[PDB]
RNA sequence: AAUAUUUAAAAUCAAAUAUAUAUAUAUUUGUUAAUAGAUAAUAUACGGAUCUUAAUAAUAAGAAUUAUUUAAUUCCUUGGAAUAUUAUAUUUUAAAAUAUAAAUACUGAAUAUCUAAAUAUUAUUAUUAUAAUAAUAAUAAUAUGGUAAUAGAACAUUUAAUGAUAAUAUAUAUUAGUUAUUAAUUAAUAUAUGUAUUAAUUAAAUAGAGAA
RNA sequence: AGGUAAAUAAUCUAAAGGGAAACAGCCCAGAUUAAGAUAUAAAGUUCCUAAUAAAUAAUAAGUGAAAUAAAUAUUAAAAU
RNA sequence: AGUAUGAAAAUGAUUAUUUUAUAAGCAAUCAUGAAUAUAUUAUAUUAUAUUAAUGAUGUACCUUUUGUAUAAUGGGUCAGC
């Protein structure tokens, strides 16, 4: 998706960490494209939180409800991967 | 004494700033009190309540009771007692005899401004 | 900042710290009439709100990317990389030709025990995804390695299962949002 | 309404660190904060029908303020059942049995409400006398907070 | 007061207030008040007056009340009822007469119907 | 990639148009039997035809049984109320029909203290966490 | 410094209020603390934890004791005004200036109000059919803890008088609904019965049992 | 004397609710049924436990912190 | 001590559901997770029912007394009287 738009390479970063060596340790990490967020994505795992993210900017992408003061948006299809 | 009525010989902070707002309110009663009369008896004369309440002559009550209220030497107010008369109730049978005002029955109700003299 | 309306917590009249949870304090305590800004104490995870999506998300005609809402609270400057690939790190190199990719594939068919995927990315400086992307190695390989995954999921005993399950369902669970 | 949404954040149990050579409270004081996080008061989404309250590591206990005379006065008691058997020890005593750590406990057990998650949540408080600890590294930190700790140090602790 | 983050907010509640009893809502949101209601028969709008917060996720406008032509909430009465029929029991301890203290206490269910920056 | 989790949708009476709860009403009374003398009144002196009026949207089915006089409605929901009307008379029955068509066809229920709203909707401000706090703890 | 008393606002002084009023008169208020003395038998016993502060160094603690107080502090007459505080926003160069707000401490009962419901009385209405009545519904007010006791109103059960109806019915039981509910009713299920001395009104009672 | 005898008032008796650790008789306050937004009473506001911030003095004895133990002694402190 | 019938209870064994081996007191009520069952309008992010996670409150009943959780009276339980 970030390589179809004019957007740079997605990467996920740590945010914030607690309870690390713990049975629920808590990962925010954000998918940064940039120096701007996409996604924000908490975990018990650190991949759990990076999938999280993903899921979440993935979401902020489809889910986009636009005004209806806005003229109309028409979207460039699925992203095929 | 096997039953323990446990009432403590001093009270604590909160119960004397209620005492006092208690003490503060019965003064405001009774200042109310003289108002409205003086406010009537300047009707009764020919003035508005307006005009009544501006008067710089307050008319002072002319029954017993209220007058003696009034009095701050048998009625005294909370600004006017002492730190003592406010807390303390004069007890002959007690040793110092002064008793704690909370050890009175229906203290929260029942006044009791002036002690003794010396006492 | 486009809007320079005055910033509130979420403002108890008791101690909050000792009493987050009493609504009464909450409900008790009144602010002066007019707009604020109130800043969410919330991961922005589940929300498809509009004041949570991000600008390069936003339609250009809409009126939500000049407005300061999605606000970038964190710096990537500050942040370290989880979990991210070597490619991602140091970019990308499209460099193998056909030849190349051939010779790597007659490989894999020939003896993939000896020339394993690691093995192929070692001689040729590319990724082991990669080397799978370009070829598959010979059948019977693959269905020794799931008849070897196979017995090993025998070895378990019940609880192993049981937990295997429950791992996968929270993998399941993770990507729904 | 409110309610609705990923919970999950809210009731996660969180670590918080407490340098007792930082802290300026004296004892009991300390004990009192630390029994509110521990039963889980700070967070507003706390019910008392659930246990919902963070650890809370404790660390440089020795360097713990105690005023008075309550080091060599204050006798911490104890009983089995048999009578003549009255264990009376003093707060100094107690420390050299085991630590600044121990009476600190003792203190936070007290503050906590008195049910079966009591014990939970004084499980939860992790004392230590000096300054090393095996928690370390899972006291909640912050990106932005990087920046502050100086570079090789931060190694060091991860090592640790 | 400029209203304008609010406007453009796809998510929005309310805190309106009956009978100073406040009720935090969204649009679909099924208010069970705890009483008869007399003036609104089922079936009929209730256009409410004494809202004291407007909220988008991270701004809102509030007032004693908020002005009533920035918004609109419109609640339907949809349904008049009740509370399930309880019969708690009162007697002292060592008296064999135990009164009983019925209860079944009214409600009434309104539907925020609408919920918006005019 | 992405896949659709098969789910259906929750219908919110009022908010779009309101479908009236209340669907039909039985008048049930009997010729004999003198707990039904109320009820007979009722049905004989022009306040049916009057509530018929008022609510055309309710459906006014009159029967005639043996037993104790009935009076039971029929509600959107799928549920039934029935209530028995011995003995009463012809106002305490239209009261009791008045109560009915108040009524939204649920199940009676015992709420807790503030239980008001009952929403589907997600939270406009989110659910709170501790690491995303305004003010951090210590 | 020394000796010896007193621990006091009566006098005295200071401060405040009220009458003529830059003063006089009358009233009101203001005068120690610590320790020792100290003390028994199941076990420490403020209800328990615990409370006494500390620069470096905290966006942060410093009685949780005793005494006199306040609800940010200071003047003026509950109220306003000024002062700095705290928080926030804006502008300028982490600071300065401008402005908005907070100053109504809070908890707390089955108290009071509000919010609805019930009964009773008083006073007004409305609707429907001793109509100066009855039923139902409004509004305002007052009342509704209760042993001994007094008074009023109901229900379950059984018998007698009158009495439609019917296995698509009735009775009894179980479960789940309904009606402000010791009761009855709806549905399902079960077993009986070709069927209620049935609904209702009267008359009566071997008429209601955790208490001998 | 938690004694006894009467006098006056209140409560209990026959009164549930809040406070006084627990509590017939003390401090508040009288349950027709609910509801739980607002005023509150007595009593409270570090935690257990619903709720708090200040000011000026004094104490250092854990004195004391809701059940005040005396004569006397010692050490200070003011005033004359 | 008639004859039929008898899911009347106390009482026993067994099965099912659910809770229970770090927790202390009339064993209930209210709050509140979870698990299970039923549901020919669960459209569901559903509804009811059952069940000692966890939290809070809670000193059997009667009699007799100035006054009883009382370690004062009386009752083993249920059925009929
Ligand atoms: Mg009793
Ligand atoms: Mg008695
Ligand atoms: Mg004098
Ligand atoms: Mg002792
Ligand atoms: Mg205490
Ligand atoms: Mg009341
Ligand atoms: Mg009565
Ligand atoms: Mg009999
Ligand atoms: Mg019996
Ligand atoms: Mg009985
Ligand atoms: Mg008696
Ligand atoms: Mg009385
Ligand atoms: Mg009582
Ligand atoms: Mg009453
Ligand atoms: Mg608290
Ligand atoms: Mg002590
Ligand atoms: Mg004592
Ligand atoms: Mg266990
Ligand atoms: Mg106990
Ligand atoms: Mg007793
Ligand atoms: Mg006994
Ligand atoms: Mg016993
Ligand atoms: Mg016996």
């Amino acid at each position: 998706l970030c390589r179809r738009e004019g957007l740079e390479k997605p990467v996920s970063k740590l945010v914030a960490e607690s309870g690390r060596l713990s049975k629920s340790p808590v990962f925010i990490v954000h998918v940064f494209s940039g120096e701007e967020t996409l996604g924000e994505g908490y975990g018990s795992s650190l991949k759990e939180a990076k999938a999280r993210a993903a899921t979440d900017a993935l979401m902020k992408w489809y889910c986009y409800e636009p005004l209806a003061q806005q003229e109309p948006v028409i979207d460039p299809g699925t992203v095929v991967v | 004494g096997g039953l323990l009525w446990k009432i403590p010989w001093r009270m604590s902070t909160h119960q004397k700033t209620r005492q006092r707002e208690r003490l503060r309110n019965v003064d405001q009663v009774i200042k109310q009190l003289t108002l409205g009369l003086h406010v009537q008896r300047c009707q009764d004369k020919g003035l508005t309540y307006q005009e009544a309440m501006e008067s710089k002559k307050k008319y002072k009550p002319r029954s017993k009771s209220l007058r003696l209220l009034n009095k701050p030497s048998v009625f005294p107010k909370e600004n006017q007692m002492s730190s003592k008369d406010k807390y303390w109730t004069f007890d002959k049978k007690a040793v110092g005899y002064r008793k704690g005002i909370h050890k009175v029955p229906k203290w929260t109700k029942i006044s009791i401004r002036k002690a003794p003299k010396f006492f | 900042k486009q809007f320079g309306f005055p910033k509130t917590q979420v403002t108890t009249i008791y101690n909050k710290t000792k009493s987050a949870s009493n609504y009464k304090g909450y409900l008790k305590h009144r602010d002066a009439p007019g707009m604020y800004y109130q800043p969410s104490e919330s991961i922005a995870t589940g929300s498809v709100n509009s004041e949570t999506i991000p600008r390069s998300f936003m339609a250009a005609s809409d009126p939500r990317r000049g407005l300061d809402m999605p606000v970038q609270s964190t710096k990537a400057k500050q942040c370290p990389n989880v979990l991210v690939g070597k490619s991602t790190v140091n970019g990308k190199t499209y460099h193998l030709g056909p030849q190349e990719i051939d010779e790597i594939r007659k490989l894999r068919l020939d003896n993939p025990q000896k020339y394993t995927r690691k093995f192929l990315a070692a001689k040729y400086g590319i990724s082991p995804l990669f080397v799978s992307m370009v070829s598959k190695p010979s059948e019977q390989h693959v269905q020794i390695m799931e008849s070897r995954l196979q017995e090993i999921q025998s070895r378990w005993k019940e609880k192993r299962r049981i937990a295997r399950e429950d791992r996968k369902r929270r993998k399941l669970l993770w990507y729904q949002a | 309404s409110q309610k609705i949404g990923h919970s999950g954040l809210a009731f996660a149990r969180l670590w918080h660190h407490v340098d007792v050579a930082r802290d300026k409270r004296t004892l009991g004081r300390l004990a009192s904060a630390i029994a509110i996080t521990l039963i889980g008061r700070h967070k507003p989404v706390y019910h008392p029908s659930q246990d919902c309250g963070d650890y809370v590591v404790v660390t440089n206990c020795q360097k713990i303020r105690v005023t008075g005379k309550k080091f060599e006065q204050k006798t911490y008691w104890s009983h089995s059942g048999r009578p003549g058997q009255l264990k009376l020890q003093t707060m100094n005593k107690v420390v050299a049995d085991k630590g600044f750590g121990e009476i600190l406990k003792k203190a936070v057990s007290g503050m906590l409400p008195k049910n079966k998650l009591r014990k939970q949540r004084l499980d939860r408080l992790k004392v230590f006398d000096g300054s090393e600890n095996p928690y370390k590294q899972n006291i909640t930190a912050f990106a932005h907070e990087q920046s502050s700790i100086p570079e090789p140090l931060k190694e060091s602790i991860f090592n640790q | 007061t400029d209203t304008t983050p609010l406007k453009l907010s796809n998510e929005l509640y309310a805190i309106f207030k009956i009978h100073n009893r406040p009720y935090l809502v969204t649009e679909g949101d099924r208010v069970i008040l705890p009483f008869k209601l007399k003036q609104a028969e089922v079936g009929d709008i209730l256009n409410m007056t004494d809202v004291t917060t407007l909220g988008s996720r991270n701004y809102k406008l509030v007032g004693h009340p908020i002005n009533t032509s920035l918004y609109t909430l419109k609640a339907t009465v949809v349904g008049k009822t009740k509370r399930a029929f309880q019969t708690r029991e009162v007697t002292k301890r060592r008296n064999r007469r135990v009164r009983h203290a019925k209860s079944k206490g009214d409600l009434t269910i309104l539907r925020i119907s609408e919920l918006s920056m005019n | 990639v992405v896949k659709a989790i098969a789910r259906n949708s929750i219908g919110r009476n009022g908010v779009g148009a309101f479908v009236f709860p209340c669907r039909k009403i039985t008048l049930q009374f009997c010729n004999w039997g003198g707990s039904s003398e109320g009820m007979r009144k009722f049905l004989t002196s022009k306040r049916l035809d009057k509530w018929g009026q008022e609510f055309p949207w309710i459906q006014f089915e009159v029967m005639r049984k043996s037993g104790h006089p009935l009076l039971r409605a029929e509600y959107t929901n799928g549920r039934e109320k029935v209530i028995c009307v011995r003995n009463l008379n012809i106002d305490n029955v239209e009261n009791k029909l008045k109560l009915l068509k108040d009524s939204d066809g649920d199940i009676l229920r015992r709420r807790t203290k503030n239980d008001n709203v009952e929403s589907l909707n997600s939270s406009v401000r989110g659910i709170w966490s501790p690491l995303h706090a305004a003010k951090r703890h210590r």
